[PDB]
């Protein structure tokens, strides 16, 4: 038996969980924050879990099923599953993230180039810096002497920040002493929605 | 409130019944007194509508032990059919919920002790039985 | 309530996870556990209590074995032939029934969570390198997970960016730490970066500096 939510990122509002077969209203919702417990917010499509707040409301039946919010207190952003438990296995949902919307921050992007004491083992890492920007959605390419680099690259993205709801990203890029001193120009491309145009920070062995 | 539950459940004859106990998934003597300890599971007495029936003493103490204590039974003439399921896992009846010979008084374990009427249709029945009106579905074919 | 504590073993090896239950009845209630890859959705993986009833998913009805031993209500956990896709944190939940709970089974309530880290790798002590200009420091070639990271011994908390954890090909970790200041402080003040790897009790403070 499958499960499927259909929001995948979300920015009143609802979430969806269609099942694969047909279920006599016996699905489950869950709240999960990043770091904490998962914490049960509805048990039979309809009936909420005493202690939830009323302003979680949960309707449908048979194969799709909705789960419906309308006050979106500062307690609320979190990840949201549902599951079914009419017949076995028990089985979950992707869970939909829940972000804040705010004004599109542009990203303030920083290189680092590799530090001497690393040269000095024999592989190098250069850095590509994301700072406090909105929305999640960004993308980086490198280029070593304007020349494509994929698959030695690998990002890292932090949660949205509390004090201002923004995202950071920081690419690190793994290459070797011996190819690293091959080349001379090294250049990070970031291409972002606050961004009319693709900013480039780049910097030479020097 | 849940301590008064017979769960004197031995599954000797490794049939494995207590599965359905638990979730939901074929080829007559009048009630009276009954030991907590031949009884595993909640016990079902059918007035025109069904009525759980609780573990007390002789004279009527709700006791909550399990039935492990010899001095558990139930009181089935003081809810004037009774059906029960024993340690080894049999449907024991007395009068059980069988109306009609072609219908059933339904509740929440219907298909537990009798599951050979998953595919019975369920009506919504409503009669004044000596005076009382009982609100209740039925499981006929 | 209370699992058992956070285990790292090498694959093909078995884990032996235990809980425990206060505050309700063991018998009634199922004792299910769920697993969570980092970064992805819950896991199914089941139940068991202490009448005797388990029913394991089916990925995992291979080499999970899920036992409950009402001794003094614990619920253990052995999964055997362990991989890398299963490093996960595992939880243990009350899972309902259909005798005292309203549908089949709900988990009500969950458990504290226990990670499991499933590599080849052994544990080894980072290597800090300075980004020399916004600054920050490397964490690099460590095994394994967790790594603290603070500046000025905890003085400097504002703008600090500390990113989560990157597997990399060579089984290792490695983390990134960045901080943004203004340019007219950059010869004035010191930054130093406190990285502690406890699994290892390796300690380390770098001094950042331009140039």
């Amino acid at each position: 038996i499958q499960m499927t939510q259909s929001p995948s990122s979300l920015s009143r509002v609802s979430i969806t969980c269609r099942a694969s077969q047909t279920i006599s209203t016996y699905l489950a919702w869950y709240q999960q924050k990043p770091g904490k417990v998962p914490k049960l917010l509805i048990y039979t499509a309809s009936t909420l879990e005493t202690g939830v707040p009323s302003r979680f409301s949960g309707s449908g039946s048979g194969t799709e099923f909705t789960l419906t919010i309308s006050s979106l207190q500062p307690e609320d952003f979190a990840t949201y599953y549902c599951q079914q438990h009419d017949s076995h296995p028990y089985s979950f949902g992707q869970g939909t993230k829940v972000e804040i919307k705010r004004t599109v921050a542009a990203p303030s992007v920083f290189i680092f180039p590799p530090s001497d004491e690393q040269l000095k083992s024999g592989t190098a890492s250069v850095v590509c810096l994301l700072n406090n920007f909105y929305p999640r959605e960004a993308k980086v390419q490198w280029k070593v002497d304007n020349a494509l680099q994929s698959g030695n690259s690998q990002e890292s993205v932090t949660e949205q920040d509390s004090k201002d709801s923004t995202y950071s990203l920081s690419s690190t890029l793994t290459l070797s002493k011996a190819d690293y001193e091959k080349h001379k120009v090294y250049a990070c491309e970031v291409t972002h929605q606050g961004l009319s145009s693709p900013v480039t920070k780049s910097f030479n062995r020097g | 409130h849940i301590n008064r539950t017979a769960l004197n459940c031995n599954d000797s004859l490794q049939t494995g019944f207590i599965t359905s106990l638990f979730y939901a998934k074929c080829p007559p003597r009048p009630c009276d007194v009954v030991s907590a300890r031949t009884v595993c599971g909640p016990v079902y007495c059918f007035t025109p509508s069904p009525v759980v029936v609780g573990t007390t003493d002789k004279l009527g103490i709700p006791t909550y032990n399990w039935g492990e204590n010899e001095t558990d039974v139930f009181m089935l003439e003081s809810l004037r059919g009774c059906t029960w399921m024993n340690s080894t896992g049999f449907t024991k009846t007395c009068g059980g919920p069988w109306i009609t010979p072609r219908c059933l008084v339904d509740y929440p374990y219907r298909l537990w002790h009798y599951p050979c009427t998953v595919n019975f249709t369920l009506h919504k029945v409503r009669m004044f039985v000596g005076g009382i009106e009982h609100r209740f579905d039925a499981a006929c074919n | 309530l209370v699992q058992s504590g956070a285990e790292v073993k090498k694959p093909g090896a078995s884990v032996k996870l235990s809980c425990k239950a206060s505050g309700f009845t063991f018998r009634i209630y199922a004792i299910s556990w769920v697993r969570q890859a980092p970064g992805q959705g819950l896991e199914w993986m089941e139940i068991v209590p202490l009448g005797g009833i388990t029913n394991y998913a089916q990925n995992f009805q291979g080499r999970a074995a899920i036992t409950a031993d009402t001794s003094i209500n614990t619920a253990y956990m052995e999964l055997s032939s362990l991989r890398s896709d299963d490093t996960a944190v595992y939880y243990c939940a009350r899972v309902r029934t259909a005798l005292v709970g309203p549908r089949e089974g709900i988990f009500d309530f969950w458990g504290q969570g226990v990670l499991v880290t499933v590599s080849s790798a052994s544990t080894k002590g980072p290597s800090v390198f300075p980004l020399a200009p916004a600054l920050g420091c490397l964490v690099k070639d460590y095994f394994p997970e967790p790594v603290t990271v603070s500046w000025n011994s905890g003085a400097l908390t504002s703008g600090v960016h500390t990113f989560p954890a990157v597997l990399q090909s060579s089984g290792l970790y490695s983390l990134s730490s960045v901080v943004t200041v203004p340019s007219s402080s950059l010869g004035t003040q010191t930054y130093i970066c406190n990285v502690n790897h406890k699994p290892s009790n390796t300690k380390v403070d770098k001094k950042v500096e331009p140039k």
